């Protein structure tokens, strides 16, 4: 392949799909890496790391929503151009529960520099492991592409 | 104040527009959520959170975090 696979798990809303790459979702709530008003896209680099994310972490399993397991598939160029963040060398305070100033700013700073289109960050849950984040507005995101794959199935309080 | 009819709200908003609401008990789901550990807020319940402004905007932020897909 000349791309790499990353992944959300992910719901259509009422002015934003499962498979947006703009970046609506995070930029109606921000998130760790983002304040409210600045669209950035979350993505994990495993199916496993997208489910710790998405279902666990914010304890939403029990909910009838109509989840997808979204493939967003990377340019490997466009990748090869990103920013690698570490717990080594991230601000101390980036891993802070709830999300505090020190990774929304990192991320903020990020976003508006535009020093690249992607930024790997470790994941709060298993800091060794990594997630996405997209700069939509950054011109090298060009070519990234994202589709529903499947229906995402697993929910820890399923009843059967 | 508690003010769950505003959290009934926003989580019935999020499964009409996402999910699928017949047969869905949204005051049974959240009654669970509030009073379980929520990792994204450090393994607080969030029913603890509530008794302050700042605590409803966290809460609140978090469930929709669960729409939007944003890392929390």
């Amino acid at each position: 392949p000349v791309t790499t696979s990353f992944w959300r798990i992910a719901t259509d809303a009422r002015t934003y799909e499962a498979d947006d790459l703009s970046g609506a979702g995070a930029k109606i709530t921000g998130g760790r890496w983002n304040e409210v008003g600045v669209a950035i896209v979350y993505a994990a680099s495993s199916r496993a790391m997208a489910c710790l994310e998405t279902v666990v972490h914010l304890n939403s399993g029990g909910l009838p929503l109509n989840r997808y397991l979204v493939e967003i598939e990377v340019p490997d160029e466009v990748l090869a151009s990103a920013e690698v963040a570490t717990p080594g060398n991230l601000p101390v305070g980036w891993d802070a529960e709830p999300a505090g100033r020190v990774s929304i700013s990192f991320g903020s700073q990020w976003a508006q520099s535009q020093r690249t289109a992607l930024l790997l960050v470790p994941s709060v849950i298993v800091p060794e492991e990594t997630n996405l984040l997209i700069n939509p507005a950054h011109p090298d995101a060009k070519g990234i592409k994202a589709r529903k794959v499947r229906k995402w199935l697993y929910d820890p309080r399923m009843i059967r | 104040v508690l003010g769950l009819a505003k959290l009934v709200g926003q989580l019935e908003d999020m499964v009409e527009e996402s999910g699928e609401t017949d047969g869905f008990d949204a005051p049974e789901w959240l009654s669970s959520w509030l009073r379980q550990p929520l990792p994204a807020l450090g393994g607080v319940n969030p029913i603890d959170l509530l008794d302050t402004m700042e605590g409803q905007a966290v809460v609140s932020r978090a469930l929709a975090q669960i729409q939007s897909g944003a890392f929390a």
